[PDB]
């Protein structure tokens, strides 16, 4: 559409993925053809003379900004307007450009940083990174805030920095490099007193709307350059237009014709599907606070809990657990029995064998059968490591559905990287709603090439991505093929119960052809291809029907007390009669349990007068 | 020639899971290389877009 | 603290309440001592010789005005700083001065209204009022709205005697009245075009803010002169702080410091008991429809209903309800015992008679049976009399809530005066939740002295009044007093079944 | 000479309830006078204020 495509920004602190030749790659790849990066934008490593005419188009980054260690000189990253600044580099600054030079001294020259107006939050670090010129006379007051500018600790000195003088025609002198173009486009600090956000000359004819980050063309929330709070086809709100309309002339809600929405820094006609759609008309991920959701026709509320209501957990890098990265042996004791967990779930090759770094004790291969309780799970499920025992996933047994709200890297929510395990072994796992799955780099692994993950999917859009895994032509050499029962809908195992839909009947997991009816020993009967077992107080049927019903009372062959229509080891030994009182039912010419005359009221168990001693 | 960074100051030493650790100084701060195919600001989680 | 004495404001369009000197005495007591009017402003008959001092601390009229037929030297609405406009007369004006001279012609020389800077709805209508003037250049499109400038007509005419003219210093002569004082403060004409509100002076560096609706006071969204939408704490908003604010980054809700319960064109941090709040803090009278009203923790809610939600009865006066003032012998079928009136209760002795210009026929008395057990009434009763064989309240028997949304003169919710009925009856009402209810000028009524309403209504500040009825020594050896057998907690009736 | 007050046009007979109706003439229309102790617009509430 009309949008601007996004990247998904890096995360790397301070890290080189590779070698210098490869590092730039996972930066070409990661940052050619977007304008929104998402998350940051570490410009890291790249050394001299590395073509960089790609970054002339990240018009946003809604994380802080890290450029360390670069040797190239130029960095054509011009046309940024906004840094919003999210999430701070060094928990405080939110524009690091530190040590960008080499042994030879001949470091990062010229940040030709041109557009750059406004950072909504957080301080600017700088540090020592000779050859960078005219950049140590920009005016900072202008771009950064007022109470943030007291934590910026800027610092330059370069010594090759020969960089001409930037032209007379901007002011102080100040410029980010050379040329008319290079110099501070000013908007904050040359605003009339009588205006409150961002203006364009001293005139106070010609200000901006009070929601306007960068500049504007026109006093107007429909003229900003980039909105500061939200936005709705072309508007910098600052709320949604919320759904209901207060009336104060008559005192009940009206309704309003233009409520949207609230997703995320944008208003929309409607959430999206696996979002759940709360009262205030906001999409929310995970509403529990009290309450808990439930369906509600294709669009997913949650209403009021009733008191006592099930358990759920947090997630990992949400609210308690932010400091630890994976789920090891000191934030398990939180996971105890609850059966969906609010948030994502890591598990990563530190768990077991431990760390010190981070003070983590060596979690004991068994504690994880914990989870044998989980159904849902909102965000993603990240698996690179098992103990070295299990042979299939097993402790997420009856994993019902995969939300996927978050998904990991941005399009896997389900990935089993790296894997000794024979095979799967989620045998439940419903409806993995949105986001990819990728299962690959397993040594052992080959049944899962059988299932029809095309059914699997929630919203479609999904794709698979299952290779490098062991393969299907060494499985079938030793015969590591599902059970001949197992209709062509998948098999995630070799044990009959791995199925997914069984040829015949099923015993509600485990499945066999023909379960036992008029021939064969065990007393059940058949209902929709469910083997479902009647009452065993009737008799081994061999020529006509067995039942049809739970309770005995279609037992017709039977070899016991028969209770009139049902039948009982023993005639009733207890049930009330008339009036609460206590009868012991007898036995007719028919063996059958009936009543008697009832003027023996405690029960009739003699013929005639010889039970009611006279 | 001097460069910003010496060995792993096993202060924090296995700092990363995937990957060489390595000390610099123009911050005090490790900063370790990942093997291949790894990403993040410990080793720690497998490239996934390969 | 800094809130302003409320008047309640009169509706009697153009009749006049009994004789020139009454009329006037009742326009005494209402209007007496009060800045805003919660309702209309009619000034109609105050003949000449008659003071208006009270008539000058009016700052906020929150209906239309009205000053039609009176005959005095002026009137002297001064400070009336806005006229809102929520209701209107002929449904399209706001503000009309009709006809202000009798016989003699001497009727009414001066409007001083030096300030009055906004109506904020509908037209304006000065009809032939002759010996009128000062009043008859002042430029309308400075306080009437942009598009209802074509829904007025201004027909000012006089014989023009004397009136002067006044100070020319002011702008084009358009004054209300001598000097300067008495001229236009335009406020909306003479702006920069780098300001689209009110303004003060033509300079843009001092225009008003965007939601003050008559002038500014050192540009801000607080600091106006009167609030144009909503109010919350001496600052002009346009929507209460809601409770909970969308985080647009981790999606969910956080609870804002800042929590306002949006109240009728007021923020307020909690409704009052007998209000219903929805789930985002806000005050409201009867649910919606496809909810029923449930009291949880305290203060009531409303939640969605189990499919088959129960019938309520929304009383005259409501929705389509305007063509009809009481219950007529053309609308008792729309009531089937809904249990739950919400609002009104309009049963006068009109309709038993029925009347013809209305177009309706007259009832008949044995259809007052739909109302035989209704449970609850939110806002008020008002009766008058009954079909006179009925000898006491017979179809509201089971009723037992009266709330009081809708008070009735703003100041009442149980209304039963002017009835023959020995003993009223009303055995289950127990739960008047606010209001007041009087019990004043029935002849032959006698029990309604025991009731100790104290435990009738809580939210204590109301209190009720009994006057004009059988004195107790009357009704003593009589026949009527509570029960023998009776327990000490009054008699709704004579006989055991209404003692209680 | 101008009878501002003319009687109820009888198009209107007993247009209002408790009290006598009267017509206006530069208007063209009545303004009931209610009785002491009535209110409202037709004459239809007691006072109960009052």
């Amino acid at each position: 559409l009309e949008e601007k495509k996004v990247c998904q920004g890096t995360s790397n602190k301070l890290t080189q993925l590779g070698t210098f030749e490869d590092h730039f790659l996972s930066l070409q790849r990661m940052f050619n053809n977007c304008e929104v990066v998402l998350g940051n934008l570490e410009i890291t490593y790249v050394q001299r003379n590395y073509d960089l005419s790609f970054l002339k188009t990240i018009q946003e980054v809604a994380g802080y900004v890290l450029i360390a260690l670069n040797t190239v000189e130029r960095i054509p990253l011009e046309n940024l307007q906004i840094i919003r600044g999210n999430m701070y580099y060094e928990n405080s600054y939110a524009l690091a450009v530190l040590s960008n030079y080499d042994a030879n001294k001949t470091g990062l020259k010229e940040l030709p940083m041109r557009n750059l107006q406004e950072i909504l939050h957080g301080a600017v670090r700088f540090s020592n990174n000779p050859a960078l010129c005219n950049v140590e006379s920009i005016q900072w007051r202008d771009i950064v805030s007022s109470d943030f500018l007291s934590n910026m600790s800027m610092d330059f000195q370069n010594h090759l920095g020969s960089c001409q003088k930037c032209d007379p025609s901007c002011p102080n002198g100040s410029c980010w490099g050379a040329g008319e173009e290079n110099c501070q486009k000013l908007t904050k600090i040359i605003c009339a007193q009588q205006c409150s956000g961002r203006c364009r000359g001293k005139s106070p004819s010609d200000c901006c709307h009070n929601q306007c980050a960068a500049g504007c063309t026109g006093p107007r929330e429909s003229d900003c350059l980039v909105c500061r709070k939200f936005r709705n086809e072309a508007t910098c709100k600052d709320t949604c237009p919320p759904l209901m309309l207060y009336n104060p002339t008559t005192y009940q809600m009206d309704v309003n014709p233009e409520g949207k929405y609230s997703f995320g820094a944008t208003c929309v006609k409607k959430c999206p599907r696996n979002y759940v759609v709360t009262d205030h008309g906001s999409c929310v991920r995970a509403c529990g606070a009290d309450s808990y959701e439930m369906e509600e026709d294709g669009v997913r509320k949650c209403k009021k809990c009733e008191g006592p209501c099930r358990k759920v957990c947090n997630g990992i890098g949400i609210g308690e657990f932010k400091d630890s990265l994976s789920i090891n042996a000191t934030n398990i004791k939180h996971f105890k029995n609850c059966t969906s967990i609010s948030g994502d779930l890591h598990i990563l090759p530190v768990a077991f064998r431990g760390d010190s770094f981070t003070h983590t004790p060596p979690l004991d291969p068994q504690e994880l059968d914990i989870l044998k309780t989980v159904k849902e799970i909102t965000g993603f499920l990240l698996i690179q490591a098992w103990p070295e025992n299990r042979t299939d996933l097993h402790a997420f047994e009856n994993l019902e559905i995969i939300r996927g709200r978050t998904k990991q890297h941005g399009q896997f929510s389900l990935a089993v990287v790296s894997l000794n395990i024979t095979s799967l072994g989620l045998r439940s796992l419903k409806e993995i709603s949105d986001g990819d799955v990728i299962i690959s780099g397993n040594k052992n692994l080959c049944y899962a090439n059988t299932i029809n993950w095309k059914k699997l999917f929630g919203t479609s859009g999904q794709k698979t991505k299952i290779i490098s895994n062991r393969g299907e032509n060494s499985c079938k050499a030793t015969g590591q093929v599902c059970h001949a029962l197992c209709s062509p809908e998948g098999c995630w195992g070799p044990e009959p119960r791995d199925c997914v839909s069984c040829r015949n009947v099923s015993r509600g997991r485990e499945c066999v052809d023909k379960c036992n009816l008029l021939e064969g020993e065990p007393r059940e009967f058949v209902e929709n291809s469910e083997c479902i077992q009647c009452h065993p107080e009737c008799l081994p049927q061999a020529m006509n029907i067995t039942c049809t019903g739970r309770g005995p009372d279609n037992c017709i062959q039977c070899a016991h007390y028969i209770d009139g229509p049902h039948c009982v080891k023993t005639c009733p030994a207890g049930v009330m009669g008339e009036n609460n009182t206590l009868v012991w039912k007898y036995a007719d010419a028919g063996h059958v349990c009936h009543l008697c005359h009832p003027n023996c009221t405690y029960g009739c168990t003699g013929p005639g007068l010889e039970g009611c001693p006279t | 020639v001097v460069s910003h960074f010496n060995d792993c100051p096993d202060s924090h030493t296995q700092f990363c899971f995937h990957g060489t650790c390595r000390f610099l100084v123009q911050e005090d701060k490790p900063a370790c290389v990942c093997h291949s195919g790894y990403v993040g600001a410990r080793c720690e989680h497998a490239d996934l877009l390969a």
